[PDB]
């Protein structure tokens, strides 16, 4: 990965992707988020990301 | 007044019925897949003050 003051950001579009393989992943450390339904994530249509 | 004598139940995926008392103060876990993938954890006290 690049630096905290040198970021890298990619562009990423019209794919199908599963939250729930990583929701019950145990290799994080914590999963929290604001406002984002991590269980609902998996019935959830988004512009882009 | 009481600095922390006011708390709010934070709570989710189980909708209640209007008008109903509330006294099971219990701190919420599961203890199943759904919580970090053991048992045990996401037990975070569901009162804030």
């Amino acid at each position: 990965f690049a630096s905290v003051y040198a970021w890298n950001r990619k562009r990423i579009s019209n794919c199908v992707a599963d939250y729930s393989v990583l929701y019950n992943s145990a290799s994080f450390s914590t999963f929290k988020c604001y406002g984002v339904s991590p269980t609902k994530l998996n019935d959830l249509c988004f512009t882009n990301v | 007044g009481g600095n922390y004598n006011y708390l709010y139940r934070l709570f989710r995926k189980s909708n209640l019925k209007p008008f109903e008392r509330d006294i099971s103060t219990e701190i919420y876990q599961a203890g199943s897949t759904p919580c970090n993938g053991v048992e045990g954890f996401n037990c975070y006290f569901p009162l804030q003050s």
